[PDB]
């Protein structure tokens, strides 16, 4: 049990840094995709109403 | 789609939903409301079959939907009664069975020398209280190659769509299905008949039969996993992985209320981690010895979060 | 579920499933009796009788034929009252406390006055 | 991708159940948001918007500014809170096994090889094994407390 | 009416579904005892 | 609601009425033979157990919870036979839920498992078919998994107070330690060297189990006759209502078929 | 008995009498249960279920819907297998060994393979 705790604590420590970087990368891709879809939907709605 | 006998609001609502999902660009809509004449609604089945026959005779596939078959029979009897003609049974014409059999016989799969096209016919029969032994109900069921019985008892409880496994059958068999879905669900037709007889034993007070506990628990999870929502169709790659985990006993240890969340979590993990197994079932359409061992190992490891 | 929400769709399917099970088993309850059922069928028969009487509310125009006042339950109050009775929170109350009433507030007040 | 090993990676205390459940829910929600969204920018159909608008030079000016660059909700790697705590956790939990678990393995091997072996010489070797067994019994009660 | 030879299973209602489920449950329990006794007396 | 659906429902209801009427007549003949066994068991319970009434034998403090024995049957179709036996045992188990339960039937073990499944320590099947005898009561008393190490031993059964209705009664059973600690237990000349205290509790266990099984079988047979008479009476009312609907549907089918042939011949 | 013989006439009359008697006994089991059946009524219910499944054989044209291969039994093999099951020679076998099988040879091979 003590030998298995060494490999588990070493794996959980490296996974904490990767989990924080994965949350920041997913939030940046979601914000850029939502901002680009909002500009495309606003231009398409104004073009459909004018046509 | 050949909407015959429907109202004006029902035809406009169905055409608006297909255009928003990129589906109205390759679909023919035959508007035939009940506010027009009797000759327009009776000839809606023959006019829609002529437009779909041009693609089957060239080298393409077509799919006709005569909704509904009960409305076309009432429109033909109204024009024949006003033309000074003798009626038959149930105040209908003499050639009532010949009008529906001639329009459905043209939708057949052609050979290789005729172009290789085909035409699918989807005729809906509107019943009255589930009485399938009527005059217009028994005539259309003995001309088509199978029928899909839609009972009103299982539709109100939440099992959508209410498709009775003991009543609805297909005359084509396993030849009209893909090889990937037939391998993982080869005993799906036999498991529905065994689970129906074991479900009624729980309301009698019997709590024994340790060997029948695995079949009764797997039958309840398989019925909830096959029930999909409206406008949520699945492909052949996502339906082959869901049917293999419910027939092999991998979904017996999960809960009944978590059957809806387990379908979305299994399809999302197979598209980002083991994406090679999902693309092989859709391109090849079957599973060999290497595809069966990789699908069984991924489903067992995904059950423990 | 796309017009009434996920909470209102689950309450409508659960109330309709309990009434369909009691109606199909009416041939054994009217001939053999209610004692011929099992443990799961006995609890579903008692909940189906109280859910059928709770949905019948007295209208304002029918006050001279019924004698009670008019009850107008809202859409949010009717969904919360049906979900609490199907979970087991009102199983100790009687079947006459929900007949000709409103929501969950009128069912608790009618049971306390009849037991006094 | 340790699935069954991440649920039992903690010790006997159940205080890490709240931290393990929050980390697994945040990783699944971040991966599902990137797969549900499109992995591209935008279409921006300027060919059917400039000739259909009523105002002149209206859709042409908005299409050039939207295709350039804009702000987004993002951050940098300056606030490395999880990176700084990773070195301290391995130096206190993973590094503790190099002296505690290693000393217990050497003491158990020396006591097992001495207690299993003729008379006076075997009794002397059993005395050291008895002292190691007594210390292991006290350590076992301290590990559960 | 007359000719009541097997009118319970021919109706298909509540009494017809309970008769088929009771016969299938009794036949399933007896098949497990017959299959276990034949395997132990195969030689 | 057609002609074929009304004929299948009327024919199936007629067969259930004949089976319910034949079962009620067979229950009356079985009640006459069971009345002699119930009357003979009542005289033996007042003569063999007469020494406990004159000596004032009672229990006192609880010794490692207690022991319960629910005597019933394994078959159904007896009205509220299993519901009244399970409701009486659940009310007495509120003040002492740590006591064990020994179900003597499939009907009593099914209702007790949904409320107190951990309290069931013994289950006996196959006792509700034939009538009770001295061989079935003596075999269950010797294999009750240490029945003499309890302070209070109750026997839950159904006592037939009349020839139509019944009520769930209970009878306590003393152990070997409570039979020798009575008030007037030393009034009679008893051999203290041989088995006198242990033999009195072992003989009383088989006698109380035989009297409770005889009274429970007569009450279940009497309740089954009332349920069979109510089922046959309810089937007659449903057959009369179905006959009125079948007569109106037969006349409407002849008028609808004749109107279709008259309309086509006149055009 | 003058066209098929005296042996084939007794096998056809015995199979029709056992199937007709099972319909009357099944109605009493749905209300009273299996407790009202004696020793002769219990053996007749098990023999009627095995005789109904033994007559159903897999056709050669229906191989795409059943999955198993097609079997063809002769006239002499069908009369010998039905007479042995009605006497008490196959009472220890299960009901699944005769379902979707051929004659007497296919029923003995299916019972030994299902028990392993």
């Amino acid at each position: 049990d003590q030998v298995s705790n060494l490999k588990d604590v070493v794996s959980t420590t490296k996974a904490l840094f990767e989990m924080s970087k994965e949350t920041a990368a997913l939030e940046a891709e979601a914000f850029e995709l939502k901002q680009k879809v909002a500009v495309a939907s606003e231009a398409k709605s104004v073009l459909d109403s004018w046509v | 789609y050949v909407a015959v006998g429907q109202k004006r609001s029902t035809v406009a609502q169905l055409v608006q939903t297909l255009e928003q999902n990129d589906a109205m660009k390759y679909s023919i809509v035959v508007a035939a409301t009940a506010s027009e004449a009797a000759p327009l609604q009776y000839l809606a089945p023959f006019t829609a079959c002529a437009i779909a026959e041009w693609f089957r005779d060239n080298g393409k596939h077509a799919l006709i939907v005569y909704d509904d078959l009960s409305k076309q029979a009432v429109a033909y009897r109204q024009l024949s009664l006003l033309l000074r003609r003798p009626p038959g049974r149930e105040a209908y014409p003499g050639d009532v069975f010949y009008l529906h059999s001639r329009l459905l016989e043209r939708a057949a799969k052609m050979s290789d020398a005729n172009g290789g096209g085909s035409l699918t016919a989807l005729p809906v029969i509107e019943t009255q209280g589930g009485d399938v032994s009527a005059y217009i109900p028994t005539n259309v069921i003995s001309i088509t190659d199978g029928q899909i019985f839609l009972e009103a008892e299982l539709f109100y409880k939440g099992i959508r769509p209410a498709i009775n496994v003991g009543l609805s059958v297909s005359r084509v068999g396993s030849a009209a299905q893909v090889k990937a879905m037939k391998q993982v669900a080869g005993s799906l037709k036999l498991f529905l008949a065994q689970y129906r007889e074991v479900a009624a034993f729980a309301q009698f007070g019997s709590d024994l039969d340790a060997s029948t506990k695995q079949t009764l628990s797997r039958g309840e999870r398989l019925t909830q996993l096959l029930k999909q929502k409206q406008y949520s169709p699945q492909a052949s790659e996502e339906q082959v992985p869901v049917i293999y985990a419910g027939v092999n006993g991998f979904l017996d240890n999960i809960p009944i209320e978590r059957i809806p969340e387990f379908e979305e979590q299994f399809i999302a993990y197979l598209k980002a981690n083991e994406g090679d197994i999902l693309e092989a079932i859709r391109t090849k359409g079957e599973l060999s010895s290497e595809l069966l061992d990789k699908l069984k190992s991924a489903t067992e490891t995904f059950v423990a979060t | 579920v796309s017009v009434v929400g996920q909470e209102h769709y689950d309450v409508a399917t659960g109330v309709q499933q309990t009434l369909q099970a009691y109606k199909s088993l009416q041939d054994i309850i009217a001939i053999l009796g209610m004692d011929e059922l099992s443990e799961q069928d006995k609890l579903t028969v008692e909940r189906a009788r109280k859910i059928q009487r709770f949905l019948s509310q007295p209208f304002a125009v029918a006050e001279v034929f019924t004698g009670i006042e008019g009850k107008l339950v809202r859409l949010k109050d009717t969904i919360a009252s049906f979900k609490a009775v199907l979970e087991g929170k009102y199983d100790h109350l009687p079947e006459n406390a929900f007949y000709m009433v409103g929501g969950i507030e009128d069912v608790v007040a009618k049971a306390e006055k009849i037991a006094a | 991708l340790d699935w069954t090993k991440i649920v039992s990676k903690l010790g006997l205390s159940g205080q890490t159940a709240a931290a393990l459940t929050s980390f697994k829910k945040r990783n699944d929600e971040a991966k599902r948001i990137l797969f549900e969204l499109k992995q591209q920018p935008s279409n921006v159909d300027f060919a059917f918007y400039k000739s259909t608008l009523k105002n002149t030079a209206i859709v042409d000016k908005i299409q050039s500014d939207v295709s350039k660059f804009t702000p987004s909700k993002a951050n940098l790697s300056k606030q490395l809170n999880l990176i700084e705590s990773f070195e301290a956790k391995a130096l206190e939990n993973a590094k503790e096994t190099e002296s505690v678990v290693l000393a217990e393995l050497t003491d158990l091997e020396k006591t097992l090889e001495n207690i299993e072996s003729x008379x006076x010489x075997x009794x002397x070797x059993x005395x050291x094994x008895x002292x190691x067994x007594x210390x292991x019994x006290x350590x076992x009660x301290x590990x559960x407390x | 009416v007359r000719s009541s030879a097997g009118a319970v299973r021919d109706a298909g209602g509540a009494f017809g579904k309970r008769e088929q489920a009771e016969e299938e449950r009794y036949f399933r329990a007896r098949a497990k005892e017959q299959l276990a006794a034949l395997k132990k007396h195969h030689e | 609601a057609t002609l074929r659906e009304i004929e299948t429902r009327l024919k199936s209801i007629k067969n259930i009425e004949k089976i319910t009427n034949t079962m009620k007549v067979v229950a009356s003949t079985r009640m006459g033979r069971a009345q002699r066994a119930m009357a003979s068991s009542r005289a033996f319970r007042e003569g063999d157990s007469d020494f406990f009434a004159t000596a004032e034998t009672s229990t006192p403090e609880t010794a490692e919870k207690t022991l319960i024995i629910a005597v019933s049957s394994d078959k159904g179709l007896c009205g509220s036979i299993h519901s009244q036996i399970a409701k009486a045992t659940r009310a007495k188990l509120q003040e002492t839920p740590n006591a064990d339960v020994v179900t003597i039937g499939d009907k009593i073990k099914a209702q007790m498992l949904r409320t107190h499944s951990s309290n069931v320590v013994l289950s006996f099947n196959g006792v509700g078919k034939e009538a009770p005898t001295f061989w079935e009561a003596s075999l269950i008393a010797d294999e009750i998994r240490k029945l003499g190490d309890y302070d209070k031993i109750e026997v839950m059964y159904n006592k037939f107070v009349s020839g139509v209705a019944f009520e769930p009664s209970v009878f306590p059973s003393f152990s070997p330690i409570s039979i020798e600690e009575s008030p007037k237990l030393s009034e009679f000349e008893l051999e203290e060297d041989q088995a006198i205290p242990t033999s009195l509790s072992q003989i009383s266990l088989t006698n109380a189990i035989l009297n409770a099984m005889a009274e429970g079988y007569a009450s279940e047979i009497s309740a089954r006759r009332n349920a069979m008479d109510n089922a046959s009476k309810n089937a007659g009312e449903m057959i009369n209502k179905y006959s009125i609907l079948y007569n109106r549907t037969r006349q409407a089918v002849i008028t609808n078929e004749l109107v279709d042939i008259i309309t086509g011949a006149s055009s």
